């Protein structure tokens, strides 16, 4: 029983922002939850593209990638999806995926900014991020020109690509004074104090702590538009206990098997 | 002068012989006069290649390229075997040479 | 072979839902050539569809 | 009970050639019982020492007041009592070299004793008579702590 | 032509196991834990909660290559405790302090959000 | 040729805000008044605006093959 | 020129030049995740260099770990001074530019390139020629 205590005190929460400290827990602790903030959370995103018709000025390849970064509102739908390797489907369903469409030609003598807004999904609760500020554009097309594709969007997390990255920003840090020297200043009066800094402007760090150790953790998560900003950190808690958990379930097969 | 203080051995001191070696090692460094006279021809020996090296290397210059580090694995052996250098030895100098 | 140069899907296993073209088959494993990759992959037949 | 040296020191100089790193400073101590000159790189950052500070410097084969040796190996887990207990700075090194003004007719009055606590480096010189205790590549442990 | 795909840093091939204990014989009490298709993110948490413990000698982990999915813990306890036991026992640490957490932030969100 | 979706530092949405961006530099105001209207704080995703080149306008003057 | 025609380099002689600096201090988990990258660790922690107020080991105690068998080596660093060596504190280096390795431990110095580099009479050298090409292959890894 040496587990950590921590607590948390949200600072500022907005659509697209979660400001909190978490204090009494380890560097390591925060520094895991910070990394599934990027990389362990799962979102939904377009992973599959077929074109049936692409008379734009981008090639195919070009148009999928542009489709795979619009980020799509997976609040309370990525959690209740499988992923695509694990679902029992031959090749798509709703147990999985998301499927939209986009059938766009311009017949105006004026460019036709073909954008997120365009893009049209069976599924009423996943949508384009900005369809729920302009659209993201993904294309323009001139007369005569057409799109005309097909998608399905699978769930991931940001160890596989990056455009299963629920955050734009995650600021975090810790010990804004340098009470620790964790870095060391060579001229400590030419550099700019932080935000949660809690020195008087006549002093430029803290004095030296020699007993300290890092305690409380200063996060600002920032939301591309997936998730809601705390949704982001409750998802990741949750996945970081999960892996923890198929770790020791492994773990515990691993002993008795020995 | 300098060669002569560093490389000759000084059996003839017998109180300043006390500290470098055992007792037993400076009772026949003084009486046996065979050991002595092994001794100086090893110093006539060393002035031999003195005088050798004189004429190799006739500017002075005492950096040679040599297999074996002499002094590393000195070195080595003082502190494999935790050579105390405050104490008497008891290698006696017949031994060495 | 009757599988060679037909479109195919995987289905199964964690390359499901990409489509490729099996350039060789045999009666275990398909060499299939990924359309949306710059890789030509190995997977069993059980995995695969034809489109 | 494994103590080499003993004695109570007071600094005379802190860095005399100046400060060539920022946490690490050498002292240079001079004493009262044995009229010993000490010269030791000290940790400054968690051990701050001022000039002028006097402070009891303990030099010990070991740890433990029983006299056992140990193996030089970090034990955290240890529960008998040790003998750092009684201090605030203890460090643990290997003395490096034991010099001294002997010559091939005279035997050593004076003795240096330098002690590397893995790469501070302490030269502790005087009487021979008590840097008996020191013999190369002996591992030791200092022992300060201040005095009010 | 060379690149691995992207599933490969976090999913378990066929016949592959996610981890696996081998007592080294360097030291008593001292084992390796060799985690497949993990990263820093379980093995610097897992390292700094059996650094928590008093009965945990050494505790360390590794990744032999960035471009390789493996996690090495070397575990050494005390005679009386064994690196398995010490391993279990932080993770169910590390799942408790996680879930604590979970709960305080729902508790602080709906705090901040009710007003 | 077209604004990245993603800023490429971080993965802020930077593709819905060229054309706000090009009028907002039409309504007079500076690139960096422009960039803070926008919510481009970081300036990771202050350059994905400001070096955006949009060659797509100069590919969409040649006559489509179709 | 009987000399080793690979040595440390960049980072990890800007490194170790930074690392073998008096005033460095690991606390234990960073010794323990130093020791992580050491093959040919015995597996025991040394004692510290600093038991009390904290425990820290200093890179000295760590590189000596690094350093194989008993290795016996004297170098300087690149800033030693000319007049040091016939100063009173020949052997005890007020700026640590004396490196001195003896029964394979770092007992003294700052490690640079004309200690850990190609340079003859080097570190990697005469753990060349006291220990072989397996060990000394090891030497560099462990280093690195
Ligand atoms: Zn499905
Ligand atoms: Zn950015």
């Amino acid at each position: 029983p040496y587990a950590n205590q921590p607590t948390v005190r949200i600072t500022e929460l907005t659509d697209e922002n979660v400001k909190f400290i978490i204090e009494n827990t380890d560097l390591a602790v925060a520094n895991s939850i910070r990394r599934v903030f990027i990389a362990e959370v799962p979102i939904i995103a377009i992973d599959w593209v077929q074109i049936d018709a692409n008379s734009s000025v981008l090639h195919d390849e070009f148009i999928a990638h542009r489709l795979g970064l619009i980020p799509l509102t997976s609040d309370d739908i990525v959690d209740k999806l499988q992923y695509s390797r694990d679902c029992t489907c031959e090749e798509f369903c709703p147990e999985c995926s998301v499927e939209f469409t986009l059938d766009v030609r311009c017949n105006e003598d004026q460019t036709r900014h073909v954008t997120s807004r365009d893009l049209i999904s069976n599924s009423p609760r996943v949508i384009p991020v900005t369809s729920r500020q302009d659209d993201i554009l993904i294309v323009k097309l001139r007369k005569g020109q057409e799109l005309r594709l097909r998608a399905y969007a699978k769930k991931g997390f940001g160890k596989e690509h990056a455009k299963w990255n629920p955050t734009a920003g995650v600021a975090f840090e810790y010990d804004p004074d340098n009470a620790l020297r964790h870095t060391v200043y060579p001229k400590p009066e030419e550099w700019p104090k932080s935000e949660y800094s809690e020195l008087d402007e006549d002093e430029s760090q803290a004095p030296y702590d020699p007993n300290g150790k890092p305690e409380r953790f200063y996060y600002n998560v920032e939301s591309c538009g997936s998730l809601r900003p705390e949704t982001i950190v409750l998802s990741a808690l949750s996945g970081l206990k999960k892996k923890l958990s198929d770790l020791q379930t492994q773990l515990s097969h691993e002993i008795q098997s020995d | 002068k300098a060669f002569e203080k560093k490389f000759r051995f000084d059996y003839t001191n017998e109180r300043a012989l006390r500290r470098t070696l055992q007792e037993d090692l400076v009772k026949d460094v003084l009486s046996n006069a065979h050991i002595q006279n092994e001794l100086e021809r090893e110093f006539e020996r060393m002035r031999e290649d003195r005088e050798v090296l004189r004429v190799i290397f006739p500017t002075g210059d005492s950096k040679v390229v040599l297999p074996c580090n002499l002094l590393r694995m000195i070195w080595n052996a003082q502190k494999i075997f935790h050579i105390n250098p405050r104490l008497p030895s008891d290698l006696h100098p017949i031994k060495v040479v | 072979n009757e599988l060679i140069g037909q479109t195919v899907r995987i289905s199964q296993g964690p390359y499901k839902g990409y489509i490729g073209v099996v350039k060789d088959a045999t009666e275990s494993t398909a060499r299939v050539e990924l359309h949306s990759t710059c890789q030509t992959i190995s997977v069993d037949r059980q995995r695969l569809t034809t489109v | 009970a494994g103590i080499l040296f003993e004695d109570i020191f007071d600094v005379k100089d802190i860095d005399p050639e100046g400060k060539k790193f920022d946490r690490v400073s050498r002292l240079h101590c001079e004493s009262e019982s044995f009229k010993m000159d000490l010269i030791l790189d000290v940790n400054i950052q968690i051990y701050p020492v001022d000039l002028g500070d006097k402070f009891r410097l303990v030099i010990a084969s070991t740890l433990y007041e029983d006299g056992t040796l140990d193996d030089g190996e970090y034990n955290p887990t240890d529960d008998r009592p040790s003998r750092a207990d009684q201090f605030e700075y203890v460090m643990y090194g290997k003395v490096y070299r034991i010099e001294g003004d002997e010559t091939s007719t005279e035997a050593a009055t004076r003795l240096s004793a330098y002690v590397s606590y893995g790469g501070l480096l302490m030269r502790l010189q005087g009487d021979a008579n008590n840097l008996h205790g020191f013999e190369v590549d002996s591992r030791v442990y200092l022992l300060m702590k201040k005095l009010a | 032509m060379n690149a691995p795909p992207a599933f490969e840093s976090f999913l378990l091939f066929e016949g592959e196991k996610k981890i696996t204990i081998n007592k080294d014989t360097k030291v008593p009490n001292a084992c390796l834990f060799t985690i497949n298709k993990e990263d820093h993110t379980l093995g610097n948490i897992i390292k700094s909660q059996l650094l928590k413990d008093p009965q945990v000698l050494f505790a360390g982990y590794k990744v032999p290559h960035p471009l390789e999915h493996k996690i090495i813990i070397r575990v050494q306890t005390t005679p009386d405790y064994s690196p398995q036991e010490a391993f279990t026992n932080a993770i169910t640490d590390l799942i408790s302090e996680l879930s604590l957490l979970e709960e305080r932030f729902r508790v602080a969100i709906k705090d901040k959000q009710e007003g | 040729m077209i604004i990245p979706v993603r800023c490429f530092t971080c993965g802020k949405i930077v593709g819905n805000k060229w054309e706000a961006y090009l009028g907002l530099l039409q309504a007079e105001y500076t690139e960096g008044d422009a960039l803070d209207a926008l919510g481009l704080k970081r300036y990771c995703c202050r350059r994905m605006l400001l070096a955006h080149v949009d060659l797509i306008e100069k590919l969409l003057n040649y006559a489509p093959l179709e | 020129s009987n000399r080793p025609v690979m040595g440390i380099v960049q980072d990890t002689l800007t490194a170790v030049r930074k690392f073998t600096k008096r005033d460095v201090f690991l606390e234990r988990g960073e010794v323990m995740n130093l020791l992580m990258f050491l093959s040919t660790w015995d597996g025991k922690v040394p004692q510290p260099a600093i038991l009390k107020p904290r425990p820290l080991w200093t890179g000295k105690q760590i590189f000596s770990l690094i350093i194989p068998g008993h290795i016996n080596c004297i170098r300087t660093h690149s800033t030693h001074p000319d007049d040091e060596d016939s100063g009173p504190y020949k052997h005890i280096s007020p700026g640590d530019t004396k490196v001195v390795v003896e029964n394979g431990e770092l007992i003294m110095g700052i490690l640079c390139k004309k200690s850990l580099g190609t340079s003859a009479g080097s570190l990697v050298h005469i753990s060349y020629l006291e220990m072989g090409h397996d060990i000394t292959r090891l030497f560099y890894s462990n280093i690195q």
